[PDB]
């Protein structure tokens, strides 16, 4: 009775998709930043006077 | 030499000419050279 309602409130989750398509298409900016730098080298500059 | 001067047996190079219808004074060799480069970064590159 009820019971098939909260079971076809459960069955609906291939309209999540829709909604979430919706924010997704209308939402902000997306970013492909994208930056990984490891060691070091401590390298530098050996001048004589 | 020089000749009919008094000023004789000038050595070195002079400043009037050293054209003489040479082509050209040809000196060959290499470089070695080691330098800071910040150009050559083939790291920070985005995704896709």
């Amino acid at each position: 009775m009820a019971s098939l309602i909260y079971r076809q409130l459960l069955t609906n989750s291939y309209t999540v998709d829709l909604s979430d398509e919706i924010q997704e298409i209308g939402s902000t900016k997306s970013q492909n930043v994208t930056i990984n730098p490891g060691p070091f080298a401590q390298t530098g500059y050996a001048p004589v006077n | 030499k020089l000749t009919r001067t008094r000023l004789d047996r000038l050595y070195g190079l002079p400043a009037a000419d050293p054209n003489n219808g040479k082509e050209y004074y040809e000196i060959a060799g290499r470089f070695s050279l080691i330098s800071l480069v910040p150009s050559n970064d083939d790291y920070q590159t985005p995704i896709a």
